[PDB]
């Protein structure tokens, strides 16, 4: 089979400025090639058929070409519409395969995220059950690094996350993070930083308290 | 515009079929192949199969002796009759018959097990940094529910001007997420802060004041 | 419309015109891959040309190359194969067994020219339609006949179109000749039909098989013209493999459009060969088909007949190379 | 078009009508 | 080596199809000026039109920017005559071998 | 090419009795043209008579 694979996913670009998704046949597909605009939760639209032929009611502005193997939509004069998904596709051969997707985001300057680690609540002991949680509000780009401290120490499991991604315009990022914990795995320990390494400053944001302090 | 369509974001108990659609529409697909695909997020449009004009349905080894397509080409549609991977994203399109280009929104289906699950609403205050903060962060953490979502707000609003309502997250298949907000400490505790908070299919409003410290 | 097709009468007014004996149209596994609609129109004026009629029956000149033509432009173009490209097959086909394979030593020129007319009439017109199709899909041509009624009106629009405007190349034809002419080409077209060959064959075989086949016995003579008939109706099977890919797998796309039409406005459950899913197992569907009419009809076409043994050749050199596709 | 029977299912799944 | 293509009734080189003038354009409407002249060959007949575009040394085409690239195209038009004359023979000649094949 | 394609020879000068050091050169360019037009037109030659015997060989088929 011939999968469409895409390592573009979500590149920080400015309008504007040209940009290209990238996609790779693994075998001979000829010229029929078919790029798609595609949208989460919503009707993707065609962009590219035989390999240069257009959409039809899709803006000339876009490029996207590529043949027999290797491929690319090199997206130009980009605009805010154009910071969703794109995927390859083969309509050259059985079973048709399909571009991991791209959702293009514009680019935009460093801004520290307001972070700010917070206790379960008593109210929350009272259950048996306790997640320490830290809230990053705001930032770019999405290559966000939490850093936890249970006791200072750092925490990968049992740590969760929940967090908004794009902005259609300027594509800010916004990112909660937690920490299921048994009651034990909370009170027995005292101590808990959020710390968060990031590229809009070299040492990590920090907020911190004891579990005394609450 | 041409366009497929299909039904919109749904939540199925697990074990339960879903009976999915793909209803193309400005063409007729009476000449065209019609292929379904699936999407768990962010990657390829994984295939699911294909129907031609002979009328006879084709499956891929994943969904068949799974999946149970009934297309027809007069009608210019396909069902599909149907884990948290499999609570996905589900595209259709199309190709000319002498061909070897359009899409529905792509079914949100989400299979979970889990019906009344009464939303955790914990209500979420630092313990006082060290630090000595001014625009001091406040928040809070609904948890283990289902399904998606629960309304979250903060004094019914007032406060909900860039207001962080993140995306809840499965905890043994029970939502949870990280809301949160921010106020002065110029302004606070003179600032009530609370997450107004409403779970439908649990049956469970839980309004939580931010109380200082906890 | 008929502006741009007459515009394509300039290009027959002006463009280069190869010749013939440039064109390979005597070697039976023609490249066919190049020539345009013109250019096959072309080797078709060719194909009235050289078969010593024109002489032997006062043919007038550009009703003959518009008689080739106007058939040109008659087919509906909606047809993949089954067009004028069919017609040069066929008539290729009918030349080159009546030059290149050297047969008016033997049989009559009356027969060279019920073989050509028949030849180039063995599908007129035709709409991407076999007999069966509008025999099911019932239109009004398949009630004004019954047995092979695509052929049937091709006979019909033989004495019709050759009588008809821009055609008269019968006009030159003496009473007996033009007698001798529409009737064995009636039998003739019957027989341009693979089917109708299927029922007069055996006879034929049976005075074939023994070495004792003669001209001086006439209806035997024209029931080999009938065979010679069946022999052309089918020859783009001859063509070479890049090209012929073209050739089957549009005898696979059209036999699926039309295949379409069979599981559209006739909704049968599909059989083998024009079901699209046997994409790759299609061509073993052909052989069961190539030997039901072809191999079995070039083998007495290559005892009796002789230079027209690459007409044979040309079509076994595909069996296995399409086995291939029909090998997935 | 009447023909053998053996012939006509290869007339039914082939090429010819 | 994409293809061009001009009737030789519409357009104003197309005019010189329909003439063989040659043609100076002094002011085009960094196109300022076009030589529009025929290709020629054997004859003043209209095999084809050349057109030149911007010169060198005298912004304008001159009158001398026009005779001079007729008597280049004598030489360029037997070499083009000439030499399509040598690749018509090649190719059909040749293809005709290539239809000996059986005999 | 230098290599001898053939050889000429000329015969009795007009302008001064014998044939000068000028009475060479200036023939072998000449010879330019000339040996030019032999070994072409010769090439053109060659590739009518072979190739169009080839299309009469090309006759039966």
């Amino acid at each position: 089979d011939i999968v469409m694979t895409q390592s573009q996913k979500f590149m920080s670009t400015s309008v504007g400025d040209r940009v290209s998704i990238t996609c790779k046949a693994s075998q001979n597909v000829g010229t029929a090639v078919a790029w798609y605009q595609q949208k989460p939760g919503q009707s993707p639209k065609l962009m590219i058929y035989s390999a240069s032929n257009r959409y039809t009611g899709v803006p000339d502005r876009f490029t996207g070409s590529g043949s027999g193997t290797d491929f690319t939509l090199t997206i130009s004069n980009m605009q805010s519409e154009d910071l969703a998904d794109y995927f390859c596709q083969q309509y050259s051969s059985y079973p048709l395969t399909f571009g991991a997707g791209t959702k293009l985001e514009l680019k935009r300057a460093d801004a520290a995220p307001t972070v700010s680690i917070f206790p379960p609540s008593s109210e929350q002991l009272t259950s048996g059950g306790a997640s320490v949680v830290c809230f990053l509000n705001n930032f770019y780009p999405k290559d966000i690094n939490v850093k936890w401290k249970i006791d200072g120490s750092e925490r990968q499991n049992g740590v969760l996350n929940s967090a908004t991604d794009q902005d259609s315009k300027d594509s800010t990022y916004s990112m909660s993070s937690t920490l299921t914990l048994t009651k034990d795995e909370y009170e027995r320990h005292n101590s808990y930083t959020c710390e968060a390494t990031h590229k809009t400053s070299t040492s990590p944001i920090v907020k911190s308290f004891n579990r005394n302090e609450c | 515009e041409v366009q497929l369509q299909q039904s919109g974001a749904e939540v199925v108990r697990s074990g339960a079929s879903v009976k999915l659609s793909c209803t193309a529409s400005g063409f007729n697909i009476k000449d065209y192949y019609i292929h379904w695909v699936k999407q768990r997020p962010e990657k390829g449009l994984e295939w699911i199969g294909w129907i031609d004009e002979i009328g006879d349905t084709e499956y891929v080894p994943k969904f068949q002796g799974k999946a149970t397509m009934t297309a027809d080409t007069s009608s210019n549609t396909a069902y599909l009759q149907l884990t948290s991977e499999d609570t996905a994203v589900y595209y259709c399109n199309a190709g000319h018959d002498y061909d070897r280009p359009y899409w529905g929104q792509g079914t949100l289906v989400t299979v979970s097990a889990a019906k009344t699950t009464p939303p955790s609403v914990y209500p979420l205050a630092p313990g006082s940094a060290a630090q000595t903060n001014s625009m001091v962060t406040l928040g809070c953490l609904v948890k283990g529910y289902f399904p998606e979502p629960v309304t979250v707000t903060w004094n019914s609003g007032s406060l909900s001007s860039g207001v962080h309502t993140f995306p809840a997250v499965l905890q043994s298949d029970l939502y949870t997420l990280s809301s949160s907000v921010t106020v002065p400490s110029s302004t606070w505790p003179s600032e009530t802060v609370t997450c107004n908070v409403a779970h439908p299919a649990s049956s469970t409003k839980v309004d939580k004041k931010i109380v200082p410290r906890d | 419309s008929h502006m741009e097709e007459t515009r394509e009468l300039q290009s027959l007014a002006a463009a280069v015109v190869p010749s013939a004996q440039t064109l390979k149209i005597t070697d039976f596994s023609f490249s066919d891959f190049e020539l345009s609609d013109l250019e096959t129109a072309l080797c078709t004026i060719r194909m009235f040309t050289d078969l010593n009629l024109v002489q032997n029956f006062q043919m007038k000149h550009e009703v003959l190359c518009r008689w080739i033509l106007s058939v040109k432009k008659n087919y509906r173009k909606n047809v993949a194969y089954h067009n004028w490209r069919h017609a040069f097959n066929t008539a290729q086909c009918m030349f080159a067994a009546l030059k290149a394979g050297k047969i008016q030593n033997k049989l009559t020129d009356l027969e060279i020219l019920a073989l050509l007319i028949a030849a180039l009439s063995h599908d007129l017109d035709h709409r991407g339609v076999n007999n069966s199709y509008i025999q099911r899909s019932e239109h009004p041509l398949a009630q004004l006949y019954c047995h092979s009624i695509m052929e049937h009106h091709h006979f019909d629009q033989c004495l019709m179109i050759l009588n008809s405007p821009g055609n008269q190349i019968l006009s030159g034809l003496s009473i007996e000749e033009y007698k001798t002419t529409l009737k064995i080409i009636k039998q003739a077209i019957l027989a341009t039909d693979l089917a109708l060959y299927i029922k007069r064959r055996g006879e034929f075989f049976e005075l074939i098989r023994k070495n004792q086949f003669n001209l001086e016995d006439p209806h035997q003579k024209e029931l080999f013209l009938a065979m010679l008939m069946t022999a052309c109706d089918l020859s783009a099977i001859t063509k070479p493999w890049p090209i012929q890919q073209r050739i089957a797998e549009l005898v696979a796309t059209e036999f699926w459009e039309q295949g379409d039409l069979e599981r559209t406005v006739l909704q049968q459950q599909p059989i083998p060969m024009m079901d699209r899913n046997k994409r790759d197992e299609l061509p073993k569907l052909q052989v069961g088909f190539i030997d039901f009419v072809c191999t079995q009809l070039y083998e007495a076409l290559t005892h009796v007949s002789e230079d027209c043994f690459p007409l044979l050749d040309g079509c076994r050199k595909n069996r296995q190379k399409w086995q291939a596709l029909a090998e997935q | 078009e009447a023909f053998n029977h053996l012939e006509l299912h290869e007339l039914a799944q082939y090429g010819i009508i | 080596s994409y293809e061009i293509r001009i009737p030789a009734d519409q357009g104003i080189a197309g005019h010189v199809a329909t003439t063989g003038q040659i043609l100076n354009i002094p002011d085009a409407y960094r196109t300022r000026n076009i030589l529009c002249f025929p290709i020629k060959n054997e004859n003043q007949e209209v095999i084809g039109v050349a057109e030149l575009v911007n010169k060198i040394n005298g912004p304008w085409f001159s009158k001398f920017d026009e005779d001079l690239a007729t008597a280049f195209s004598i030489y360029c038009g037997i070499s083009i005559a000439h030499s399509l004359l040598y690749k018509k023979v090649n190719e059909a000649q040749y293809r005709s071998h290539l239809a000996n094949e059986m005999m």
